[PDB]
């Protein structure tokens, strides 16, 4: 898998 | 005062069990240094297609004698794709006992996430906007400034312990850092962007060759692997013989033998001299298929995640703009003192 705010 | 949370090592993902709600309705969420807003799965939330979204425990506000409901739409979208949207509210929030009211957070009513999240990075960062780019609620006090403002917590600061690979759990501490987990003395680094806890890191030495970086890196709880720009991500798998696969139609992701040499290690030399040392056991991801994807992956976005996370000791500090670090030290051992 996961990649979390960008 | 400092509040120790143990954080499950659910595979992927950290996540915590926190209440909600005058009935103290537990729910298990992931710890996301990587996001700012705090989100529970509704107990009538319509979960994504093939997501089972309500096996982490669920919200239901109107059993909750204080939740109030604000009436602004919520929406955000993660850097995995998944999305969540609901409505914006306020409850009690209990984290180990300690309790906070009138936390404003967000009950989740569809979403493509596996539970509910507890972002603790930066107000600037929270998910107040629309898909018009338009904002649509004013900035907010989330959960690490409440707990500050409300005297549970001196500085809006916490450490950060995700503990070994193996580990069945580790602990993040709000306002308190653990001596005992960690060897040397942290080094103060600092944060380079008013939205995401990022510091510079200077350069990664693997197999012997050192590559020179200099630009920021996210310190993301809620990301699992490595994330570097292309070329850079290239340098690193050309050395470590990953090769790259189009998986999708646009998505390439680095692949590397599942018996690839993993007695060595990589290390990584931050801008004030912090350095941590990093398993090579890290970058070998074992899918279900008999394939390994490597730990690194090629992005627009630089993240240390989870993989680089576990062997660092790390003292975020959202009042100071800095994250101290360390080479972690696995000990059940324990000597806390109050940030």
């Amino acid at each position: 898998x996961v990649v979390x705010a960008x | 005062d400092s509040i120790s949370l143990s954080l499950i090592n659910e595979g992927p993902s950290y996540a915590s069990k926190v209440s909600v709600g005058s009935n103290k309705q537990q729910q298990t969420v992931i710890i996301d240094t990587g996001s700012s807003d705090f989100w529970v799965v509704d107990s009538n939330a319509q979960c994504g297609k093939g997501v089972d979204c309500k096996s982490s425990g669920t919200f239901t506000p109107s059993s909750s004698s204080s939740y109030k409901n604000l009436g602004a739409a919520f929406t955000i979208r993660y850097g995995d794709g998944s999305t969540s949207q609901g409505t914006w509210g306020k409850d009690t929030v209990t984290i180990n006992g300690v309790s906070i009211t009138g936390q404003q957070i967000a009950d989740v009513t569809q979403t493509s996430v596996d539970q509910g999240i507890l972002g603790i990075g930066y107000t600037s960062n929270e998910a107040v906007y629309d898909t018009s780019g338009r904002q649509t609620t004013p900035n907010y006090d989330n959960v690490p400034v409440t707990l500050k403002k409300q005297g549970k917590i001196r500085t809006n600061a916490y450490s950060l312990y995700l503990n070994s690979p193996s580990a069945e759990t580790g602990t993040i501490i709000f306002g308190g850092v653990d001596n005992a987990k960690y060897s040397g003395k942290l080094v103060a680094e600092q944060v380079t962007s008013s939205q995401a806890l990022t510091i510079s890191l200077a350069s990664v030495n693997l197999k012997g060759s050192s590559f020179s970086f200099g630009d920021g890196a996210l310190l993301d709880s809620g990301t699992t692997l490595t994330y570097f720009p292309s070329d850079f991500a290239a340098q690193l798998a050309d050395k470590a013989g990953a090769r790259l696969v189009q998986v999708a139609r646009d998505q390439y992701l680095y692949f590397i033998d599942c018996n690839t040499d993993t007695s060595g290690t990589t290390v990584f030399n931050f801008g004030n001299g912090a350095k941590i040392t990093v398993p090579n056991t890290e970058y070998v991801y074992q899918n279900g298929d008999g394939t390994c994807l490597w730990g690194i992956q090629p992005s627009d976005d630089t993240i240390l995640g989870d993989n680089f996370l576990r062997h660092a000791y790390l003292l975020y500090n959202l009042d100071a703009n800095t994250i101290s670090i360390a080479q972690v030290k696995y000990t059940t051992d324990s000597s806390i003192s109050a940030v």
